[PDB]
DNA sequence: TCTACCGATAAGCACAACTACCTCTCC
RNA sequence: CGAGAGGUA
DNA sequence: TTGTGCTTATCGGTAGA
């Protein structure tokens, strides 16, 4: 409903197989906005510590 | 504009891991030290002091960033 | 108790004998409550650094996974790019492409 | 031999066709008696790698290979795609004609994918409908015309079936001639994959990733196409993500959610009041080989050192305490405030904590600033 | 083609040396100098050797490893493009049966082959081989004009070497 | 842009700023020096501002691209006949006439002293 | 080849002792002991569901 | 011999909860597309720095210690069960027809 | 006058039934 | 390397 | 041993032209 894919989430969630299958077939494209998913993939989730950038100059 | 004018503590804590991490790898302090030899109370004394040259670039939902500074935002 | 040990046979972690080097494990609700802590330094540590740290290599011009590196789709290209990602990522990949599903990876730098 | 690093976003899906299949592989071989296990797979009794450098497991990857047939045969993903619009179609007018009036007495027929029930062969089956048979019955037809079955192209790949006049199994060429004819467009809009309907090939498993049997029993060039689709669909969900222990959403749970670090330990904890509530008493024998990295390349642990302590499971914020090191003469036990039993939720009669040793210096400070004690005074449930 | 093409850079700086920000440009500069200096190679570009003319430098960005920083910065520098269609000058270091050597500077090696001068014979009667069959001496520190060819490269030194033809006309020593 | 004139003057300011303050507490890289001593020494101009506008001045009232142009000056052709035989581009046409080409030429002998 | 000791196996042998099944596999077994004194941590239980770990 | 309900109960909400932060405009957002949750959060006492807490996560950690702590208490249909109720009560949408 | 979708109800089939550990004993 | 039974929080 | 979905599928079951 809220038109935001998240097959990653989904498949973690429950029955990754068909999430997959599915997501295969739907061509469908994860962005990795949710927090599981960036730290599956080795990324900050950017809830307390990551949505900020330190910039010495 | 736009902001709490306030440093957070994960910011604060960023920051303070990031000037320990600087000062660990050999690096001149600004503030001068006497009788410390700890990288953590030394960033803690440049944090207090407001003399540590770090730029805060915060991320709005919208897309759009504002940059603040250490001695612009006030601790607590 | 573990400082370095030998690491599991099929992905790259710690062996969970207490008789060689043993091993905790790092479930799912001390994750959670660190990320209610807030705390993503120790978080990013836990599950990439000390748990399987591992590189890939993905093609700027296509979209691939390139195995020096080199993309066989393309002749041999000089913009090749290396991302960080566990173990565990590379291992899912190599299982969606022999169950039949190709990903697709771009890199913003 | 240097190359850029950059991050990772935004990650796509899409079924795997011939084209990236043929590209990715490396040295592949479609040999039938020979495994080729001397380029793709590392823990092979070989020296090195022929296709990258000497090592020890560690720097070599899996290398892929995939097999190379002799004809194409439909995905079977999009079998149940092909099934739905053949019954839509008239399989003898091409259009949305003997098929399409109802007064030339021939019986509407529907295409299904049949499963186990018959020949054990997940095809397209045509069935006639046996409510339109039972109307044709109280007319006098007893039997289907003699050409009901001539838009059916004959195949040499056909074989003894015997089932039954009215239902008849499709070979995979004969698929291909009954979507000839059919628009482009139509087709499109019922399948969107359309390149990727072709699969000749499929890829092997490298012996680094370890379901053998079964690869080097498809590589033999065979005919009796009705086999090889069963074939590559049993070698499929032979997939750890496939449910059926190591399997489905125990896997997920076993290597993406749930991993092991080092540099932890785990022991039985004491009660000793005279400790600190902020302090946890480490045992010098243990203490002595867990071994931290600090800037001056491993020293030994000592005091002011902060650990992550937690009590499984965890099932509150709370149970993750920071707390510093305090070396005690005793042994092989761990000792704190027996006040501070209440956020671990703990008694002293066996109950273990196992604790998480920070290396990187910035983990170590942000540590002590979110997750100490002296930071967690506020119950965050309650506000007490 | 020797146009002064700009390119930017991804330069990191060690965190030893971050102070002075009223002369912070000399540790600026003496990072992009160690940058280019590291690589000292190109594969289709050339080569260079000075930053003449700093265009403009971007923000700063840190990654937590080891204590790193980046600058994004952009400038012009000298460059050369061994275009096809270019008479080029060299000057021959020695001579031996196959492959005759010929420098254009130290920055590349240009061989010649023997299918790239006109009909001439080796004179092993001396020291240094000679082709005066054409009415033309040839000896080491003498500038010969050529025709550039096709440039090839390696992999890990990835030199600029080409072949060298003495095909066209105002050929030998000017 | 620089041919042989002002590639040789940069120079000439890199050796003037390496006097001064020689101690570097980095590394230093002798291959690219010796590619500037050893390439620089091939043809040498007398003035920069002179030499460029005379150069540049055939590029504005005649149609010459820029590589043309540039592998023209390096060669430094005495003639017509030779031009007509290194540059395949320039054979069989009749945009420019050869009078004009070769007053270009004494020109260009004129600025060399 | 032989058999190493790990990491938290020790003792002092006390006896060997080889046997042999009527397929001539032959088998060996050695024993080590060590006195377990009471530990800091140590559980102890009681008649009547009182179980607790050494204290102090 | 009843302990896989409260673990399945808190998998299931820290999955809908954990993506759940507050922003710096005051507004608590979430991490699939920024999507709008609640334009302010309740705060009964507002002298606090929430601009880059896990709002949900911590809820769900509460709601996981509640369920938890009803073990304690006896899991009956026919008396009564704690556990069991506030199971119910947070399974609204299965409960159809 | 003869269907074309729509609805109620078996039915057969799936996925799922908590965490972190330590042991023995066949393979 | 897995599988089967017991136990600890 | 149940708890939810999920897809057939299977008979009617109404309008409806
Ligand atoms: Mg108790
Ligand atoms: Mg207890
Ligand atoms: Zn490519
Ligand atoms: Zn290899």
């Amino acid at each position: 409903v809220e038109s935001t894919p998240a097959p990653f989430t989904q498949a973690c969630f429950s029955s990754p197989s068909q999430c997959f299958l599915k997501a295969a077939k739907e061509g469908v494209r994860d962005d990795l906005q949710g927090s599981i998913d960036a730290l599956a993939w080795g990324k900050v989730p950017g809830f307390g510590t990551g949505d900020q950038f330190e910039i010495i100059i | 504009r736009k902001t709490s004018k306030f440093m957070t503590k994960y910011e604060r804590a960023r920051i303070l891991g990031t000037r320990a991490l600087q000062i660990s790898m050999n690096a001149p302090v600004m503030v001068e030290l006497e009788g410390e030899t700890d990288p953590l109370e030394i960033a803690m004394k440049e944090l207090r002091q407001r003399k540590i040259p770090f730029t805060i670039r915060r991320y709005l939902p919208d897309g759009s960033f504002e940059e603040w500074g250490v001695d612009e935002l006030i601790v607590e | 108790f573990r400082n370095t040990g030998p690491v599991h046979p099929l992905t790259r972690q710690p062996v969970a004998d207490r008789k060689r080097f043993g091993g905790i494990k790092f479930g799912e609700m001390e994750r959670d409550c660190l990320i209610a802590h807030g705390a993503s330094a120790n978080l990013h540590e836990r599950l990439f650094t000390l748990s399987d740290s591992s590189q890939m290599h993905i093609c700027r011009k296509c979209k691939t996974y390139a195995n020096g590196p080199y993309c066989r789709v393309c002749v041999s290209s000089d913009h090749v790019v290396r991302v960080y990602v566990p173990y565990g990522a590379k291992l899912l990949c190599q299982e969606l492409f022999s169950m039949g599903i190709t990903l697709n990876f771009d890199t913003k730098l | 031999l240097q190359v850029p690093v950059g991050t990772l976003t935004s990650i796509g899906f899409s079924i795997s066709n011939n084209n990236d299949r043929d590209k990715m592989s490396v040295l592949e071989v479609e040999a039938p008696n020979q495994v080729t296990d001397s380029r793709l797979g590392l823990p092979n009794p070989d020296s090195v790698c022929r296709t990258c450098g000497s090592k020890d497991r560690k720097v070599c990857e899996g290398h892929f290979g995939v097999i190379n047939f002799a004809y194409s045969i439909i995905n079977p993903y999009f079998l149940k795609e092909v099934a739905a619009l053949l019954n839509k179609i008239c399989p003898g007018c091409k259009y949305i004609c003997r098929y399409c009036t109802l007064n030339t007495g021939y019986p509407l027929m529907k295409f299904r994918v049949t499963t186990k029930e018959v020949f054990r062969r997940s095809g397209i089956v045509v069935e006639v409908n046996e409510e339109s048979l039972m109307k044709l019955k109280k007319r006098g037809v007893l039997t289907l015309p003699p050409d009901y079955w001539s838009f059916l192209p004959q195949d040499s790949n056909i074989d003894e079936s015997c089932l039954k006049p009215t239902r008849r199994i499709i070979t995979h060429a004969q698929v291909y001639a009954l979507l000839l004819g059919i628009d482009q467009r139509l087709i499109k809009k019922d399948i969107p994959m359309f390149n990727s309907l072709g699969l000749t090939s499929f890829p092997v498993t490298p012996n680094g990733y370890r379901r053998t049997r079964i690869y080097k029993k498809l590589v033999g060039f065979e005919g009796n196409t009705l086999e090889l689709s069963s074939r590559v669909m049993e070698c499929m969900q032979y997939s750890r993500l496939f449910s059926e222990k190591l399997c489905g959403l125990r896997f997920m749970k076993d290597v993406l959610l749930g991993k092991r670090s080092d540099h932890t330990f785990r022991t039985v904890v004491v009660g000793d009041p005279s400790l600190k509530l902020n302090e946890i008493g480490i045992p010098e024998s243990i203490a002595k080989r867990l071994q931290v990295s600090e800037h001056l390349i491993f020293r030994s642990l000592m005091d002011g050192d902060t650990v992550l302590m937690n009590r499984p499971p965890s099932i509150h914020q709370h149970s993750l305490i920071a707390m510093t090191v305090r070396i005690l003469p005793t042994t092989s036990v761990v000792s704190l405030n027996p006040i501070c039993c209440l956020p671990f939720r703990g008694d002293f009669d066996g109950d273990c904590l196992h604790g998480y040793v920070p290396q990187s210096i910035q983990a170590k400070v942000e540590l002590d600033e979110l997750v100490a004690l002296d930071k967690q005074l506020i119950n965050r449930q309650n506000g007490r | 083609m020797f146009i002064k093409v700009k390119l930017p850079w991804d330069v990191t700086i060690p965190a030893e040396d971050m102070d002075t920000g009223l002369m912070l440009q000399r540790a600026i500069v003496i990072r992009l100098l160690e940058a280019f200096s590291k690589e000292k190679a190109t594969k289709d570009l050339g080569y260079l050797i000075t930053p003449t003319i700093l265009e403009n430098i971007g923000e700063g960005k840190i990654k937590e490893q080891t204590g790193e920083i980046q600058f994004p910065v952009v400038f012009n520098g000298i460059c050369f493009k061994m275009f096809k269609g270019e008479i080029v000058h060299g000057v021959v270091h020695k001579v031996h049966k196959t492959g005759v050597f010929l420098k254009s500077g130290p920055y590349e090696i240009i061989y010649l082959s023997h299918m790239k001068m006109p009909g001439y014979e080796f004179i092993p009667g001396e020291n240094p081989f000679f082709m005066n069959q054409y009415m033309s001496r040839i000896q080491i520190g003498a500038r010969v004009r050529f025709v550039v060819l096709d440039t090839e490269w390696r992999e890990a030194e990835k030199d600029f070497m080409a072949l060298a033809s003495i095909d066209g006309d105002n050929l030998g020593p000017f | 842009c620089m041919m042989d004139c002002e590639a040789f003057q940069i120079l000439d300011g890199i050796k003037g700023q390496l006097v001064g303050l020689s101690e570097d507490p980095s590394i230093k890289i002798p291959v690219s020096y010796d590619r500037a001593l050893a390439y620089v020494e091939s043809c040498v101009h007398y003035t920069n501002p002179q030499s460029v506008r005379k150069v540049l001045e055939p590029l504005k009232t005649y149609g010459i691209s820029d590589g043309e142009m540039c592998v023209i000056a390096n060669a430094s052709s005495e003639s017509v006949d030779e031009v007509l035989a290194f540059i395949p581009s320039l054979k069989t046409k009749k945009e420019v006439i050869n009078q004009p080409l070769q007053d270009a030429l004494e020109e260009l002998s004129k600025l060399k002293k | 080849h032989s058999i190493k000791l790990k990491h938290t196996e020790r003792g002092i042998v006390q006896k060997v002792v080889l046997s042999s099944n009527d397929e001539g596999k032959n088998f060996a077994a050695v024993s080590l002991r060590q006195v377990r004194s009471p530990c800091l941590g140590d559980k102890f239980s009681s008649m009547h569901g009182q179980k607790g770990v050494l204290g102090y | 011999g009843n302990a896989d309900l409260p673990g399945t109960l808190s998998r299931r909400l820290m999955f809908f909860m954990r993506d759940i932060y507050a922003a710096y405009d005051g507004t608590v957002r979430n991490s699939f597309g920024n999507q709008l949750v609640q334009f302010t959060y309740e705060t009964d006492g507002p002298v606090e720095d929430i601009t880059g807490e896990a709002l949900g996560s911590l809820s769900a950690c509460a709601l996981s210690e509640a369920a938890y702590s009803a073990l304690d208490q006896p899991i009956s249909l026919l008396e009564t069960s704690p556990l069991l109720n506030l199971k119910n009560v947070l399974e609204c949408g299965s409960k159809k027809g």
